[PDB]
């Protein structure tokens, strides 16, 4: 079907599919080497330069190693600087290019990649849609934006470039204009369009605008496999861990970290005060779109498992004392922070990224009346100095209606399932 | 931009290879 073989490739396309037979074969040394010779004695032929990159390719995977697949993207770009090479093969090559440099994190060589291949194939939605996942890859959400506005100019109705177009417009908190084009967008059924992030953002985006049908698509994403359940629809799991909204210390043998929190409460409660007091640009404000309104800012000492050297001067025994707990120090996909929420706060519903940790709440200025948390069905209060733990990968949500400030102090650690194997390897988040 | 108590970007972890 397609053709990837020029005028002289098919003189010699008997030597051609002799290696390639070697390659499927898995024979990828004599594959190698056979497209070495193929291209020493015919350095144009852009069929033998391809069979080349996919043994490189090929071999990259046998030996998991990032230097080989770093020749194989070159030579995918040589098939394409060589003279008479078919639509097809140019783009399979270019297109594999891309994907490979993605997979490295190249993401910046990705794009250009795939801006020559716009260039090159200009009727073909399906790679400007590819470059619009470049953009986001590398967060330039308002070229993204712009590549898919261009797509659906011509083709309203793609589908892809209408689940990323609302995925973009709920990004900039755009909630009402983007739920047509996600739904829309997973009603086509398109390929890409059956992805979790697209349920997940569809659903939190009418429960925003109180649209009960919120809860169906949750159920649907959960028929097809995105989310472990209707009420954790975290995106990025271990399948197997224990799944329960609310955790006691003992059922998560976090037992002496628990006990230096309270035991330790105040100290820990001090050195928030003084940084509020004294160093008060060290609480950010949240900024991942969560709050219907009001006031709400972290300080933040750990996060990806690496502590942040300057913060931990603001507070240096908590981060002194908290060294001593690696189950937290070194949960990779999560945080250890202050965080102040104010009243007049709702923080919406939402879920966190990874069923990989659990959430510890300290708390250290609690008012009598006013400040809840919801998780699943289960409401509860905090006490200043008693720990509260909840997986937040599990729908949550958060009031603040006091008259003063509320201060607690949060502690991620890995979910206690997970092996030393999986804690050392999982990739941060 | 990172992926801390939400799920708000497009991908959450970082591609650096093998
Ligand atoms: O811990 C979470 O995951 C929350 O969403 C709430 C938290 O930031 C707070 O200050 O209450
Ligand atoms: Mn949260």
């Amino acid at each position: 079907k397609p053709k990837l073989l020029n005028k002289f490739d098919k003189t010699i396309k008997a030597e051609l599919d002799a290696a390639e037979k070697l390659r499927k074969r898995g024979k990828i040394e004599e594959a190698v080497n056979a497209f070495k010779e193929l291209v020493r004695k015919y350095p144009q032929s852009p069929r033998a330069r391809y069979g080349k990159a996919q043994c490189e390719d090929d071999l990259a995977e046998k030996r998991r190693s990032n230097e080989v697949l770093r020749g194989a993207i070159e030579t995918y770009q040589e098939v394409a600087s060589l003279p008479d090479v078919p639509a097809d093969l140019l783009k399979l090559s270019l297109k594999r290019r891309s994907d490979r440099q993605q997979f490295l994190g190249h993401m910046r060589g990705s794009l250009l990649t795939l801006q020559r291949l716009v260039q090159l194939f200009p009727n073909d939605t399906s790679l400007k849609n590819d470059l619009g996942v470049g953009y986001l890859l590398i967060g330039d959400n308002d070229n993204a934006k712009k590549v898919y506005e261009e797509v659906l100019s011509v083709t309203p109705n793609d589908g892809f470039a209408k689940v990323h177009y609302g995925f973009i417009l709920k990004a900039q908190n755009k909630i009402a204009e983007s739920i047509p084009y996600l739904k829309e967008g997973i009603e086509s059924g398109d390929p890409g369009t059956d992805d979790g992030r697209f349920y997940f953002h569809l659903g939190d985006a009418m429960q925003r605008v109180g649209n009960k049908e919120a809860y169906k698509w949750y159920e649907l994403g959960h028929k097809r496999g995105h989310f472990a359940s209707v009420w954790q629809r975290s995106l990025y799991n271990v399948n197997g861990l224990k799944a329960q909204p609310w955790w006691t210390p003992k059922e998560t043998g976090y037992t002496e970290l628990v006990k230096s929190l309270e035991r330790n409460w105040k100290l820990i409660r001090d050195e928030g005060l003084a940084v509020m007091d004294k160093a008060k640009g060290l609480f950010l404000p949240e900024d991942e779109n969560l709050r219907e309104k009001g006031d709400w800012s972290q300080f933040t000492l750990w996060q990806q498992g690496r502590r942040n050297e300057n913060a931990c001067k603001g507070a240096p025994k908590t981060c002194t004392l908290l060294e001593k707990f690696p189950e937290t120090t070194g949960c990779r996909r999560g945080q250890i922070k202050y965080s102040i929420m104010h009243p007049g706060t709702h923080v919406w519903p939402h879920t966190g990224p990874t069923n990989c940790r659990l959430r510890m709440h300290l708390g250290l200025v609690i008012p009598k009346e006013g400040c809840k948390i919801r998780c699943a069905n289960e409401t509860k209060t905090w006490e200043e100095g008693k720990v509260l733990i909840f997986d937040d990968s599990f729908e949550h949500e958060v009031w603040q209606d006091a008259s003063s400030f509320r201060l607690i102090f949060i502690v991620d650690v890995w979910h206690p399932e997970l092996t030393p194997q999986q804690r050392r390897s999982l990739p941060a988040i | 931009g990172k992926c801390k108590d939400g799920l708000g970007e497009y991908t959450c972890t970082s591609l650096e290879g093998f």
